[PDB]
């Protein structure tokens, strides 16, 4: 029946059951959209210059 | 007053003071001072210093 996808899978997959998964595929990526509130936003002499 | 220089540590063009001015001063003894702007170019929150 050959090697299963843990030893097969490209990109270093980790292949895992209950439910069929696949884990640390090290391809693509992610973009992310931050929408952070005014508030966070401190004034300058507050931190340290 | 002598040996007075300003410094624009922060400065942010909203509606309230978003601004802070830092002067370097020797002076000749302590005392009050009437700091004012002539020009129309900023407004002041301190009228004595």
């Amino acid at each position: 029946k050959a090697p299963s996808l843990k030893f097969t899978a490209p990109f270093g997959c980790e292949i895992y059951t209950n439910p069929i998964r696949a884990e640390n595929c090290a391809v693509g990526s992610i973009p992310l959209a931050f929408d952070i509130p005014d508030a966070l936003f401190t004034r300058v002499s507050e931190t340290p210059t | 007053l002598s040996a007075a220089e300003c410094t624009l540590n922060e400065c942010v063009y909203s509606s309230d003071f978003g601004g802070i001015a830092t002067v370097k001063y020797s002076a000749s003894k302590s005392g009050k001072c009437a700091v004012h702007v002539p020009s129309g170019t900023a407004t002041l929150k301190e009228a004595a210093v």
